[PDB]
Order: C-alpha cells, then structure tokens, then sequence
C-alpha cells in the first residue's frame, strides 16, 4: 500500500494506490483505499485491511450521530481523537495506520495516525510499504503555498513512485480533493497506467469439453401455491 | 496444525453476461487422509449463494448461522436478502470475532433481483471485502486458481461458455493440489433459473 | 481411547470399539465399553482423552434422555448428531475443550433407514456408509473401500468387520484387546456376545 | 529524542528537538514535543509517543476540570497527576515526562518523571535518548538565576550537542518560554545551531 | 544471527517441442518489497546447445551456472571436444547439487536443449539434485500459478472431445514454436498480474538444431 | 508416496505411485520411484527424492564394480547391505530414505527393506511411504505364495490404487515391475484417474464414489 | 557469524551518457551514536574505478586493504600496468564478489553492501552491486540500505530504462544524486550532512569531490506546526 | 527393539526375545531374530535404536570370530562379556554412542556352568541368574523373584518363561508379536521351534 | 571505565580513572588502566580486563621484537598490531583500546580501536562506559595545539564529569604525559577533582 496526504492553499488532498495483497499474491487489482468518515472528512488506510475499514465505519457512524446531536458539521479533530482513543485502547492489536484529512468550519486539516494511538500533524505525509518512495518525491517537490492543481500532481506523483518502486503497491491511483467552501470531489481511478495488454490467444473452450456426471434444477423460489 | 489447511478445499466464483457461476470441490480430509467425497461447500439463502472454504466445523457453523440470520431478515423485511446486503452481513459477522476468528474463506455469488446486475465478492477470515468484477477464489489451491482464472477468464461470457471456463479453472487447479479434489460441483446462476452440475474428475 | 469403527449396512448400523484402557505402560482394563445409549434407537461410541470422553458422552446422554421425557418422542439420529456437533463446536473455542471424537449410529424409525455420523472434537460432522476415528481408518478404509456394498446384510457387515479387525491386530503396534460390537436396527440396540 | 527544561530568574524555559523515528527511518522531522496541559504548565514528552500523548491528553482533561472547580492548579499538582498515571500503569507504559510551569507565587518550577513513575523537583532537567551525551556539559554550564537570553543560549548549546551525537535526535530546536509576561514560542533551525 | 540465504524472486518456464525447446524467465530481481534490477538476465546459454536457469537465491544460482559452464569446458578438454548430451548434463548437475547436500544451493534449476534423437528436452531439478525429464515445467515464485495452466494447454488435461461426454480424451497433438511462445507470454502476463515478484521483462531462449535464439518482451513494471 | 513389493512363487512384484509433493503443492505427477540398478535388481524410492536417487545410483555403480572384480552378479543381501552401511555413516545428519532392494539371485527371489534410520530387513511383503498403511490392507488380505503372474501384477496395482485414492500425497500413475530369474520386466505406466474408474466398474469397488 | 559494530549507511549511484556517478556520506555510526564524522567510504582504484561501501567499517577497512594490495600485485611483472593490462572495474568487482560469496559460504561474512562504479577500456559504463550474501545485480541506478528505498525512486525518474542513459547528461545526473543525498539527510537517522561524490567519465576521467554539504534545505514550514492534533498555541 | 529376557538355570541359559520390528505406526516384521551367535557356546541378544543394534551386534560377532580363528580357542562367556562392556563404555563418550542394551548367555565349558550377563548401553555389566532390559523386567521380575531356583531344569525354566510372557501379553500396551526362545548349554545353541 | 587521550602542542596525554567492577562491587579502586607497550607508546584499555591485558601483552611482545630488528616503531605501527588482533579475533574479544604515542617526526598521535577492530586516527579520543556523558563537554572544550597545563585541565575536567555520572567509573585520575622531554606520570585524587 502507498497512501499520501498533501495540504494546499485552500484545502487538502489525499491519494492512494489500488492494490491489495495476500503475501506475494495480489487479491484485488482495484481496491478502494480511500474511505469516507464524513462527507468532507476522508481517510486512507494501510496495514490490516479489515481493521482500517472497520475502524473507519465505526468512527464515521459515531461522527454522524455526533453531527446530528450537536447540529454542527463534523470536525477532523473529532475523528482524530475518537480514532486514537479507540486504537490506543486495543494496544496496536487493531493494525490500522491511517492518514486523515478534511475540511470543517475551523479550516483544512491533515493528520496521520498509527495503530498504537499516536498522531502527527503535517503539510505532507505518507504511509504504507511505499511510504519511503512517496516521501522521497514529497521531500523533493513539496513547497509552501501550493495550488490545488500543483497538489494533485504532487500527490499522484508520490503514489506513482510507490506503484513503480514498491512491490506491495500497484495498479491505479485514487484521489480525493477537499477544498474549503466546496463539496469534496472523489476521483476514483484518477490515473490508469497499468492496463493489461491484449492476450495472444483466446482460451474459450468448445462446448462439451468438460465431462459431466449429473444435472439438476436448483429450486431457489419459495414454496408455491395450489 | 494450520486450521485453514487441515480439511482442505476450494471455491471459485465468476461473473458472465447476465449470469454468475460458483463452484467447489467435494473433498473433506484430515490432513493426508481423505474422509468424505460429498462435503459440499456451497450453500444458498434464497437466491444468494455462499461458498465457504477452510476449517470444516466453521464452514458448517457459519452456514447454520447465515441461515439463521437470513430467515429472520426475511420475516422482518418481508423480502429475500440481496447479494450486496448479504455481503455486508458476512463481513460484519466475521469482524465481530476479530480476536477469535472463524478460519474460513467465504465467497458470495448472486444476481440482484431488482437491478439484474451480477455480483460476486470474497472475504478474508476477518471480514475484509474483495468486490471483484471478474472472479473470486478461495482455498488451499488459491494460488493455482488465481493463475487459471487470470489466464482463462474473459468478460461477458454466456452461461454455457462460462460453465466450461470455471469448470476447467477448478479441475486443473484441484489436480495440482493434494488437499483438493475428490469430486466437484458447479452452479450456473441466471436471474430466474439455477442449474447444478457434478463434474467427473480423477479420484486421487 | 484407541479404535472405534462404524459401518452402515442395509437395515442396521454396526459399531465396533476397542476394550483396552491404558495409563502409561499398564493396561488397567481389557473389557471397557466405550459407548452410551442416547436413545433406544441411537448409540454413540467415543474416543479421546481420559475423563473428557465419559464426561461428554454422559452429558449428551442426559440431554437426549431429558428431551425424550419432555416430548415423549425419540429424536431422529440426524437431530441428535446435529446437537452433538454444536456442543463440540461450542467446546473447541472454550477455555478447556472436550478432547473427544465420536461415532453416532442410529436407526431412523420414520424413514426406516440406518444412519451413521462421524464427528471429531472440532465439531466436524459427516454422514457416512462407514467411518473410523484416529489411526483406525488408516488400516481399515482400504478393505471397506473394496468390499462395501450398501445392500449388505448384517452378517456380511460383521464378516467385513472381522476382516478389518484382523488387519488391525496384524499391523497396529498397540494391543487394544479386541473389540465390543453392537448392532443398531429397527428392534433397538443389542450386543454381539461372541466376536 | 532530546528534551530539557531550565528554570531562570524570570521563570522557566522548555526545550526539545523535533525528530521522531521508527527504527532508523525518520517518520516526522518537524515534531512538536512541547505540549500544553494548562495555560502556563507545559511538558516535554519522551518514550512511546502513543503513551505520552494519551497521558498528556488525560492530564489536560484533569487540569481543565480542576480549574473549573478550584481555580488555577500549581505546577506541583500537574506533576502529581502525571505521576499518578505513570506510576499506577508502569507495567503498560513507556513514558519519560518533564513537567514545567510558571506561578506568580512559586515562579518557575521543573519536575521530571522517569520510567518508574517517581517524581523529582529540580532546578533544571534533561531527558530522552540524547540527554546522555550532555550530562557533563549541562552540569558544568548551568547556573541559577540566569537571564532569559543566557538560558536560551544554554538550552540551544546543550540540545545542539545532543542532536550532534544522537541519531534519534535532530531537526529543529523548539523552545517555550514561561514567564509573567506570557507564553513565547521559539524555533531555531539547523543552519543556526549546527555552527555553534 | 547471520542468515546465509535470501530470496531474489523471479519465475522460470521450460517447454519441450518435437524438434525444439524453450526456456523462459522474467528479468526482475528483488529483495523483500524492493526492486534491485528490472533487467538482470536469469537464463544462460551454457554451450553445447544447452540453456540453463537456476531460480531462487541468486548468489547460489549464479554459482551453480558458473560451475556447470566450467564443467562443460572441462568435459571438452578431457574427452576430445565431445558434445555434452542433455541427459549427461542433467546427471552432472545432480552431482553438483548433492555435493552440497548439507549446505544446499537454494535454487530450482531447469535446463533445456535437444536429446540425441534431435527431439526437444526439458529437465527439472530440486535444490539437492533429484531430477526428471519433462515436457513442461514452471519453477520459482509463480510456479504454482503457471503449471496448472500448462497441464491444461500443453498436455490437454481434464479436456475431452465434445459429444462423447468424458468417454474420449482430447488427443495429444504436438505444439509449434509459435504456439508455445504464445503460451509462454500469456503465462508470464498472467503471473505478472497476480504475483508481485514477477514483472518488468521476459526473456525467452529458443533451442533448435540451428542454435540458440533469443526473444525479449516487456512486462508490467508495477 | 506409496511403494510396495512382495515375493511370490514366480519372483517379486514391485509397484509404486508417481506423485511428488512440495508441501500441499503437487510438484510433479510423472516421477519414477523405481530405480534400475541392474537387469536383475530394482530399488524403490520414498522420502527424500534426491537422497534416494543419489545413494541408489551410487549403489548401482558399487554393484557393477563388484561384478567386474568377482565375475559374478551381486546378491540381493549384499547389495542391500552396501546401501545400509553407506547411509549409516550419515545417521542423524538429516537423510530421509525408505527403500526396497528387490531382485533374483542364487537364493531365489529376494526382497530387503532399507531405511536411513538403520533398519535392514528381509521379508516377503513390504510397503513404504505415506500411503503404505492403506496398501497393506489389500496386500495382507489377498496375498498368497501360489499367485499367478497376472493376479500378482493386479494385486500390486490395486494396492497402490487404494492408497492413491485415500492418501493426498499419493497418486498420479502406477508403475509396475515384475522380477524374474531371467531379469526384471516393466509392466507399464497406468494413470490413476483412468484406472480408478475402470477398476470401479469392473470390480464394483469404491461404491461410495459416484461415476 | 558476527554482528556489525561501527557502520556506514547508504551508498548511491547512477549511470549517465558518458560515465557513472557514485556518492556516500562521511559518517561512521556506533548504533544510535553518531561516533565518527570523518570517514571516507568511497575508495578509488586506479583512475577508472570507485568502490563505494556500506555496512561494517572494520570489514570496509579490510576490503580497502585488499584493493590496495590488488593494485600492487597487478603491477608485478606487468609492463602494461598503467595501460592495456591495468585493472578494470569488472576485474575488481568479480574479485570482491568471489570473496564475499566465499566468506558467506564459511558462515563468516564481510558485513557489507558494495557498489563498484567505473568505466571500462572500451568506454562502456560499469555499475554493479554485491553484498554479504554474495548476491549480485546491475541496473542503471543502484543504491544500498536506505538509498534503495528513497534514492532509487528519484534516480529512476531520470533513468528509468537502458535507453534513457544516452539522454542523460553529467549535470542532470549529478543534480539528481545531490538531491537524493539531501532527501536521505532529511529521512535517514543514521546519515550526515557531509558527504563525498565521485564522477568517472570516459572523457574527463576520475573527479573525486570531498567535503560536500547538503544545502538548500527546507525547514521554515516547521514554525507553523504546533502540537500533535488539537493544540493551537 | 522392545523385550529381551534371560534366565540361567542349572545346566543352561535361556534367552527370550520379541519378534516385532516397528517403524512409527506400522509393524514391519513379526518374525525378527534379535540375536547373534558370538561363538558356539555364547549367544548375545540385543535391543535399542534401529541400526545401532545390528551394527554393534555384528561388529562384536566379527571380533569374537576373529579371536576364535587366531587362537583356535573359544573365549569364556566372562571374557566375551568384558570385551562387550569395554566397547560400550568406550562408545558412551564417543561422538555418536551405540544405543544398544544386550544380554550375553553362554556355557563355560571349562567350569561346566551356565552364565548370564546383563549389559546396558552405558557399559554397566552385572552377572545374574535372570535379567531383562527396558520395561520388560518391570513386569517379569516379581514372578522370577518368586518362582526361581538355581537347581531348575531347562523345562522348568521354559514354563517360568511362558508365565513371564503371559504376564507381558496381558499388561503391556504394545504388541511385541511373541518371542523367539533359544537355549545355550554344553551341546551348543538351539532354538525352541514351538512357543 | 572512563579513558581518553588528547594531543597537544608538545605531544600527547593519556588519561583514565581507576575503577574496576564486578557487577556493582568494586573489585579494585586503584587500577592502572594506562599501560605501556613501548617507551613512548601507551594505551588505555576498556572492555574485558582479561582480553585487553592479553592483547597488550602480545603487542608489547611484537613491538619489542620489532625494535630488536627494525628500530623504534611508529605509533601507527603499534595501532596496526592492536587492530590485527582485535579484528581477527573479534568473535572472541570484548576490547576497546585507545593507542597513543610520541615520535619526534610525527609528534603526538592518537588512534582509537572500538569493538569491531576498526582504526580511527584522531586529535583526541574518548572511550569506556563513562565517555558517553562527556561527548558534549569534550567537543565544546577541545582545541588543537593546547599547552601542557591546558590539556591536563581539559582531561581532568572531562574525566571528573565522567566519574560523576558513571557508576562504573571512579577512584583516582591517572595521567601519562608523552613528550620529547620524556614520560611523566600524574595522579589526581577525589578531593581535588570532585570540587571542580
Ligand atoms: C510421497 C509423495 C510423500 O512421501 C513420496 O514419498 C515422494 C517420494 C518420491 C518423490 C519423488 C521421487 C522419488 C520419491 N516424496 C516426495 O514427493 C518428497 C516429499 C518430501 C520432501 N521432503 C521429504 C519428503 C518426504 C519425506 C521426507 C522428507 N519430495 C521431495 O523430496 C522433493 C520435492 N524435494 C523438495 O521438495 C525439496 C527439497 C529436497 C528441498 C527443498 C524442497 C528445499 C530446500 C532444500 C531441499
Ligand atoms: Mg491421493
Ligand atoms: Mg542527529
Ligand atoms: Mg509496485
Ligand atoms: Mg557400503
Ligand atoms: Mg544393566
Ligand atoms: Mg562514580
């Protein structure tokens, strides 16, 4: 996994690759690692996939209820505080490593959070097995006072570094842009630089190739009338 | 010792044009020993199909559990559960045992009765969903199945063609795995008809 | 304990279980009956770790006998086997699991069919024509795979069982002191006094 | 990590580096290790980041609730709350905390709380992996009742050496000045402190 | 504690024709999750119309190939420039491997060439010298992904003739070099998709009576 | 693996499966587990493929030198003993071998079991490998001395089949050999997939399996 | 079998149109202690090869002596020692690779990762890696330790494949190397600001630069960062 | 291997040794002779780890046969037992010790007396009227302590041996497949073909 | 242990504490850690006393034999012999040695040889368990071409702090001055150096 977060002029952007692995084997070639906590608060997760999802759905559920209780739009610091206290309580056994970003009435925010419950603040962050390849790009090209278009470019370039140079990362690039005073735009498959080439041959079989013993109709319908 | 490979077994699911297919081997073993050649790993709750690999006691237990939950769902909702919804229920149920998990590799297959859209999904033992367009694999020959499916599969196959593709993916994967085989079953699923075929394969 | 066998024939189920109880280097008994009658047409044989075996068997027996009294009705072998499996699947994730493998042989008086279920300590259930637990099946399954027919008589099932036992007595290093054989059919449960 | 707190004539100054490591990789090179638990009571954190953050968050909660009921807490009171957490949960924590604050009555005070959960009131304190390399320097150069500018130079020179020798320490030097005048944040970059 | 072994990834594939043989392998070299090289040759022309590839731990693989090349050189010196047959090379390689039975070469070895009747030959080895001649063999990281596909598409396993319904098998018709290279390229393209250690490039060595020819094809670099 | 061998009136039958395994993965299904030492001597392979192959080829050379020196074919007993003494040097060092040295010599048909543990046993009936336990049931029940060559070949074949069916680490094909006083005779490679269905139909066995 | 004591971190390198560049910092670490600040880890062999070494410094000094002795031995009874029969980068590398693999096979390794950078007689660029296991590989860019994770991604943006080498000038290549060394100083806890850089060109020969420093660093944005989440002051 | 017994009576020594060879869960043979004739009036039975047993026995046999040829004279059972003990006492401090326990039964033609020596793998020698190795003696010694007389006949020694074996077959969990019995007296060594 | 060697205008000075411990027990409080391998080549020993004594004894033998054949050895030559022993037997040794000597040609030189067997020529060197606490102090206070009296004070102040913080260090401060004038032994007692 390679995930990044980058701040800019009037907001924040996050990005991720789309490969999920099972050891050396690729389980899903187009995984969605960008999760929604609230409409304008999104997080990207690395580590144990089930944990990053489950912890995100849970905090997002409680954030929604909190937003309804208080008649206010959810803040990123609330999602952060709720996540770290949950993760800290489980002493790292919930292997969720997240980059949390979003906009709220306070402004734009970008945080990282580790499985044991520690949090960090930054203008640019990277997590996952490709974090070093991505951070090399961020440290080379990041500057103060970035534009929206410059930040999206920097973020996707950082993800590409992970895609090409890290074996745990691959396939496509997802992006989510959270700008102040605007709806967040989720850009699924923003880049698609790893399309499989045409195969040399078709392996469609002649009908009747496979040997069969028995056939039977399966009753999926309910018990019938009359 | 490894719970996920004591009993052995495999499950594979594929999408086609307005159809889905799900198949499994029939072996149940105690490591090297073959015990049963009639241990079907595919169950259905209305029109939603669930294949489960891994530890056989957990396979049996989960089937009984999802039968329990889907029967109550239907009584309260006054309708059969759909694949997308059932997939979330499976994920929820597995993660609730996060630190004492069922040692299984479930696979969902079915067609949404309203949209008519074919649907397949896979999970790890802890609930992480793998929603694939093409195919899902699970079991002791998952590596073998990934290689067969990735090379044999092509999108928008017709039911009778999809049958041949999935059957050959299963059979040739099973024949390169000591812990899989001893028979096989393939379900071909359309919006309002489902055919079940037992395959002839080597019994060693 | 050591060897427990089961075979379902045309009109009955035959269970064969070893007689030996061993603690270390000494044979404590050579006439142990490793079975409990759960109901008049359902018999369960068992084998595993000392204590756990009898404690589990008698616990199941008490629960089925309670059901029989409450409803004035005998549960089907399938219902009993499912109850037993659930108890073992519950046990395996407990603090100290029951280390017991069982065979349930019963005659379903509704369907007029004999039925044999194999359940291990994990709660792994399988219905079979013939089955075994532990290192027993390793020696006997090749003979059963060869000679077994579903239309066999009780007497033919016993002869095939004698053959399976003769092979065990030749190739097994442990002396299990012969077997007690019990037949389950429409008329109930009885013991073969000469084997 | 390299952290220190030094009392002087007008109050107290906290100092720290900005490096956080995961093995030999620098996870964050601009960390803020100087954390606020009350208006004029701050702490320097060392050890497990997860543990020290959880602790400081709880302490900030306790002192906020203290203030609502009983008014402004003493620096000793803050150090006691830290201790109570660090001592009672010593089996499950890896936290080395320096507490520093300013009163008008007690003026500048510094308490250090090492691994076991003991408390030690001191004129100045040093902690973190990089503190080892400056025990000799700090002992030789510390004086009581220094000026603000003298104390800033003392911390700057001290942490400069700690950073120089400790790989787990580095980045910028952050400082927090605590006086009657208020709360002043300072920062010093590599090009300034490396050439000392 | 010092671990003398490592895993450099990679995957190799040998297929035998009627009058030819191919030995293919990807050109990617790796440690853990990093890439060392996108092009580091793994299949070598060893002389006497024999090609070889030792896949697994690259340092042990390089040493074995280096020793076998040396064995071919000395076979010429000692036996009057006699051509080393593929079966004789296989037996020699067994003894190279077993000479380190108690500190093995951590590699899976495959050689390919032509037998003494001019027919295509592939031999596969285990790390300690057990060898066998085969028609089709994949070795390395993605060996388990590829071999079942080859059983199906080279030896026509589980394939029967339509209409008979499992009574008559599909006949074992030989494959051409063009048909074989297609199976090789599809094998490696599929393995590249599902295995993280496979990618970057594919180098194929084809062996005929005319000599040893090379073909190179790019693979996905993710 | 499953291998077996037994002596009888008309020599010794030798049979073996052809599966090779690397964990749960089936590495090969075409392996030769019978080894040709000389026209009158066979050796079986079980356990370490490399170990069995290397040491029995080493034995074969040893046996050939013996013939040159002594102008006489080596006995089955002496051959088995050379192997046993060779592997005994490396006892506890990690070798994994379970072999049978089958042949016909001046004493008639001969059959010795030899393993890396140090055992060297003469016997009329042996089976070694993970599937040996399944094969013994068929052998013991049907084995006689007065067995025809046709019936004896079938017994050894049927015994491997029993094991190939039940044992997950046994299968592929059956290789058959018959050792006579005039030398050994190869009796073919028999795919278990095809053989199973044939035997099921003709014999009536494996009723529980559907076909 | 041993453990490394005094260690040197990343060595990074790349090919360009007319030659090769290689660089490494001047630090000798003693665990987390940044002990020795004047250590040279780039060692020239003749005027056509530079060997860059990371890992154990005592083993580095041993290798440095083997190479010095190799030059001495090559000159023995060799009138063409400064011409046709001079030491080549490929000769020097294969010698080291032989030694490394032999030492690992005796379970007594030289705890190092080595990159041999040079230019051959025919003008061809030479760049190959070898380590304590005897594992060898070549690539347009090579880096050891942390450099493999952080520098290679940056250098591969300049030279992604073989065909990009003629398109890459010495100014561009040096710029990339110097940038990579800055990134490693930001992110490697066992690195130093001071480093050495060596260029081996087929035209201008061997240029060895000492006492280089990482410059143009970005730290100003640190002032704005406060707390670890909720803190504002 | 498993059980080896020895008993010295008036005019002979009787050695009884189990017939079973076992590798894991399978009985490889049920007619194994765990003994070597060292000289015409000296017999050695043995038991221990596979390979070591036969290798050691045949090594001793070769050394004694060599002595016999060289001197044209049969060594006394006492001399042979001392030679064997030294070889085992030498072995125990070697790189890989012989894991073998032995019984040496011989008839001394000089003194006209039978003699039985028990030697374990450490080189612990003891002359006895009756002896056993492993878990054998645990079951048999109480019967021997009770019934044994030094003036017993060969036929009485065999009856007492049958009693010892009957007790083993009842209380030992392992099936050792009966015993081969050999008698050593003035006329040499012979095997009891019916036991 | 706390040991150091410092070059200066007229030559080089070696310095050391006098404490030897077996756990927390002080087996010897007046140890002489400054050992002579040649007339004007001395070494400071740290690590295993058995190992460092055996090594220095062998080196003294080599340099005595060197002198008989080839004349007075250089300090670099002495450091090479130490290294050759420490490096080749690194698996069986725990020795940290500082070599110091005076030539008329090369003047004062200092080489340090840490655990692995590497060699490092330096203007001054510090080693031993107590050196950690004075890396900051020594770096700040060392100058090149100091006078004899300045260098003595530098070592005295440095080892004073090392002793103050390190429990494994203590006792008296021994020093050995190496110049053209000859070899001067110095000693400084607790009552002198503690009050600095
Ligand atoms: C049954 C399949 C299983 O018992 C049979 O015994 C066959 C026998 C056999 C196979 C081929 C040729 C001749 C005989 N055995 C195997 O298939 C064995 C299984 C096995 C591996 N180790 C082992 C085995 C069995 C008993 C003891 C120990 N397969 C092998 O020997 C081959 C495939 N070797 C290896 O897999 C590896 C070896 C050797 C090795 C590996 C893998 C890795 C590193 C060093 C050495
Ligand atoms: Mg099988
Ligand atoms: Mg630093
Ligand atoms: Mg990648
Ligand atoms: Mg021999
Ligand atoms: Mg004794
Ligand atoms: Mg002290």
């Amino acid at each position: 996994t390679t995930i990044v977060g980058v701040k800019f002029n009037n907001g924040v952007v996050i990005a991720a690759d789309t490969r999920s692995t099972q050891g050396p084997i690729v389980a899903d070639k187009n995984c969605a690692k960008l999760h929604r906590i609230s409409p304008k608060i999104w997080c990207a997760g690395a580590g144990t996939a089930a944990d990053t999802e489950a912890v995100t759905q849970l905090i997002g559920s409680n954030i929604e209820l909190h937003s309804l209780y208080t008649s206010r739009e959810p803040r990123v610091v609330s999602a952060l505080q709720m996540l770290k206290q949950h993760l800290f309580k489980y002493q790292g056994h919930i292997g969720a490593y997240l980059i949390v970003a979003g906009v709220d009435p306070t402004g734009s925010h970008l945080f990282s959070i580790h499985a044991h419950g520690s949090t960090d603040v930054g203008y640019y962050l990277s997590l996952g097995s490709g974090s070093l390849a991505a951070m090399a790009v961020l440290e080379s090209h990041w500057k103060q006072d970035l534009t929206k278009e410059e930040a999206i470019k920097l973020a996707s370039d950082a993800i590409q570094a992970g895609i090409w140079n890290d074996l745990g990362s691959g396939s496509n690039v997802d992006v989510c842009v959270m700008e102040i005073g605007k709806d967040a735009e989720y850009l699924r498959n923003y880049l698609t630089p790893n399309v499989r080439e045409e195969k040399q041959k078709s392996y469609k079989f002649p009908r009747g190739t496979t040997a069969v013993l028995k056939e039977s109709i399966v009753n999926i319908c309910d018990i019938q009338e009359e | 010792s490894d719970p996920s490979s004591i009993n052995g077994g495999i499950v594979v699911a594929m999408t086609g044009k307005d159809c889905v297919a799900i198949a499994c081997d029939l072996r149940l073993g105690s490591q090297s020993l073959g015990v049963s050649n009639k241990f079907e790993k595919i169950f259905h709750y209305g029109h939603v199909f669930l294949g489960i690999t891994g530890l056989a006691t957990d396979v049996t237990t989960l089937n009984e559990m999802f039968r329990y939950k889907t029967n109550l769902y239907k009584l309260k909702e006054e309708r059969a559960i759909e694949p997308e919804t059932f997939t979330q229920l499976v994920s929820s149920s597995l993660y609730e045992r996060r630190f004492g998990p069922y040692f299984v590799g479930p696979v969902v297959a079915g067609i949404n009765s309203k949209s008519g859209k074919p649907f397949i999904a896979g999970f790890d033992l802890i609930g992480c969903i793998d929603e694939a367009k093409d195919f899902i694999v699970s079991g002791t020959a998952s590596d073998q199945l990934f290689g067969m499916c990735e090379s044999l599969y092509e999108p928008n196959l017709e039911p009778e063609d999809l049958f041949e593709t999935i059957s050959q993916a299963l059979l040739n994967a099973a024949d390169r795995d000591a812990l899989s085989g001893w028979g096989a079953v393939v379900y071909i699923i359309k919006k309002d008809e489902v055919v079940k075929r037992y395959l002839k394969m080597r019994q060693d | 304990m050591d060897i427990i066998l089961g075979i379902r024939v045309q009109d009955s189920v035959i269970l064969a279980s070893s007689k030996a109880v061993t603690r270390g280097i000494s044979v404590l008994k050579d006439s142990d009956d490793k079975t409990r009658q759960l109901s008049p047409h359902t018999l369960m044989s068992f084998a595993g770790e000392a204590g756990d075996t009898v404690q589990f068997a008698e616990y199941i027996q008490a629960n089925i006998q309670l059901y029989s009294i409450r409803e004035d009705y005998e549960l089907s072998p399938q219902a009993v086997s499912s109850f037993v499996r659930q108890e073992l699947a519950k046990s395996i994730r407990s603090r100290r699991p029951y280390q017991v493998n069982v065979l349930i042989g019963g005659y379903d008086k509704k369907k007029n069919k004999p039925e044999l279920y194999q359940i291990d300590y994990l709660g792994t259930k399988v219905e079979l024509p013939y089955g075994a637990h532990g290192y027993s099946g390793f020696y006997t399954f090749s003979l059963l795979d060869h000679h077994y027919r579903p239309d066999m008589t009780t007497e033919e099932g016993l002869d095939l069982l004698k053959l399976c036992v003769q092979e065990l007595e030749k190739r097994m290093p442990m002396d299990f002191k012969g077997v007690i054989v019990k037949i389950v059919d429409k008329d109930g449960i009885r013991q073969v006094d000469d084997f | 990590t390299s952290i220190m707190a030094v009392t002087f004539k007008d109050g107290v100054i906290l100092g720290a580096d900005s490096r956080t490591t995961t093995g030999a990789y620098i996870a964050n090179r601009v960390t803020d290790k100087l954390t606020r638990v009350h208006d004029k009571i701050w702490c320097c954190r060392s050890g497990s980041a997860a543990d020290t953050q959880a602790i400081a968050d709880i302490v900030q909660y306790h002192l906020e609730l203290y203030t609502s009921q009983y008014g402004t807490p003493s620096t000793e009171t803050a150090a006691s709350v830290f201790k109570e957490l660090c001592y009672e949960n010593k089996d499950n924590l890896t936290a080395g905390i320096i507490v520093a604050g300013y009163d008008d009555k007690n003026k500048g005070e510094v308490y250090t709380i090492p691994l076991g959960g003991s408390v030690h009131k001191l004129p100045y304190a040093i902690a973190g992996s990089g503190s080892t390399f400056i025990y000799g320097y700090c002992d030789k150069n510390f004086r009581e009742n220094m000026s603000k500018e003298e104390t800033v130079d003392f911390i700057k020179h001290s942490l400069s050496q700690a950073i120089k020798w400790d790989g787990s320490s580095g980045g910028v030097i952050r400082m927090v000045v605590l006086t009657a005048a208020g709360v002043e944040r300072l920062i010093f970059y590599p090009d300034e402190y490396e050439q000392l | 504690q010092f671990n003398p072994y490592g895993d450099n990834g990679g995957t190799i594939l040998g297929i035998a024709g009627e009058d030819f043989a191919v030995l293919a392998g990807d050109t990617r070299n790796i440690t853990d999750y990093s890439i060392n090289s996108r092009y580091e040759p793994k299949v070598f022309d060893c002389g006497d119309n024999i090609v070889m590839s030792a896949n697994g731990f690259a340092a042990d693989g390089d040493a074995l190939v280096k020793r076998f090349k040396n064995s071919v050189k000395w076979y010429h010196f000692d036996h009057n420039d006699k051509k080393l047959s593929i079966n004789s090379a296989a037996r020699n390689i067994q003894h190279l491997l077993y000479s380190r039975r108690f500190f093995p070469y951590y590699v899976y070895n495959i050689i390919a060439g032509l037998d003494e009747d001019g027919k295509g030959a592939v031999y596969s080895f285990d790390p300690v010298g057990s060898y066998q001649r085969e028609q089709c063999r994949a070795g390395g990281a993605a060996a388990s992904l590829i071999m079942p596909f080859l059983d199906n598409q080279v030896n026509f396993k589980n394939q029967y003739e339509p209409g008979t319904n499992g009574k008559v098998k599909k006949p074992l018709k030989y494959l051409s070099v063009e048909e074989v290279i297609k199976l090789v390229r599809d094998s490696f393209t599929s393995a590249t998709e599902r295995h993280i250690q496979v990618g970057d490039g594919l180098e194929i060595l084809i062996v005929t009576k005319d000599g040893v020819r090379k073909e190179f094809y790019e693979l996905k670099r993710d | 693996t499953t291998t077996l061998a037994f002596k009888f009136r008309h020599g010794v039958i030798v049979a073996a499966d052809s599966r090779a395994t690397a964990g749960a993965y089936i590495a090969s299904q075409t392996v030769k587990k019978v080894i040709e030492i000389n026209p009158y001597l066979l050796g079986t392979m079980a356990g370490g493929a490399a170990d069995c192959s290397f040491w029995e080829r080493l034995l074969a050379r040893q046996c050939r030198i013996y013939e040159l020196r002594n102008k006489e074919r080596i006995s089955v007993a002496a051959a088995s003993k050379l192997l046993a003494n060779m592997v005994y040097q490396y006892k506890g060092m990690g070798l994994s071998m379970g072999t049978m040295i089958c042949g016909w010599d001046k004493r008639g048909p001969g059959l010795y079991y030899v393993d890396s543990e140090g055992n060297r046993i003469s016997g009329a009936t042996f089976s070694v490998g993970s599937g040996s336990v399944y094969a013994y049931g068929v052998l013991d029940s049907n084995y006689k001395w007065d067995l025809s060559v046709e019936d004896a070949l079938y017994l050894g074949k049927r015994s491997i089949l029993a094991a190939a069916h039940r044992d997950a680490y046994s299968g592929g094909s059956v290789n058959l050999y018959h050792v006579t006083e005039d030398g050994w005779i190869y009796h073919g490679n028999h795919d278990v997939g095809e053989l199973f269905w044939k035997v099921k139909e003709e014999e009536g066995s494996f009723n529980n399996v559907i076909g | 079998t041993q453990q490394p004591i005094v260690t040197g971190t990343s060595v990074i390198s790349m090919k360009y149109d007319n030659g090769v560049i290689i660089a490494a910092d001047n630090l000798g670490s003693y665990g987390s202690l940044l002990r020795f600040n004047g250590v040279e880890r780039l060692i020239p062999v003749g005027d056509n090869t530079v060997v860059g070494i990371s890992g154990d410094i005592s083993d580095m000094q041993h290798i440095e002596r083997l190479l010095k002795d190799l030059v001495t031995e090559n000159a023995y009874d060799n009138p063409l020692a400064d011409a046709e029969e001079a030491l080549e980068p490929s000769y020097i590398f294969e010698y080291l690779a032989t030694v490394m693999y032999q030492r690992r096979s005796k379970m007594n390794p030289l705890w190092n990762a080595i990159i041999v950078a040079g230019v051959q007689s025919n003008g061809d660029q030479f760049l190959r890696y070898v380590n304590l296991l005897g594992v060898t590989y070549s690539s347009p860019t090579l880096a050891t330790g942390f450099g493999a994770h952080m520098a290679n991604p940056l250098l591969r943006k300049v030279v992604d494949r073989e065909s990009d080498i003629p398109k890459t000038t010495v100014q561009v290549a040096e710029e990339a190397i110097v940038n990579a060394m800055r990134v490693l100083y930001y992110r490697d806890a066992r690195s130093s600001r001071n480093f050495s850089l060596a260029i081996i060109d087929k035209n201008t020969g061997l240029t060895f630069k000492k006492n280089l420093q990482v410059e143009n660093m970005k730290w100003d944005f640190a002032k704005d960062i406060k707390g670890y989440g909720t803190q504002k002051i």
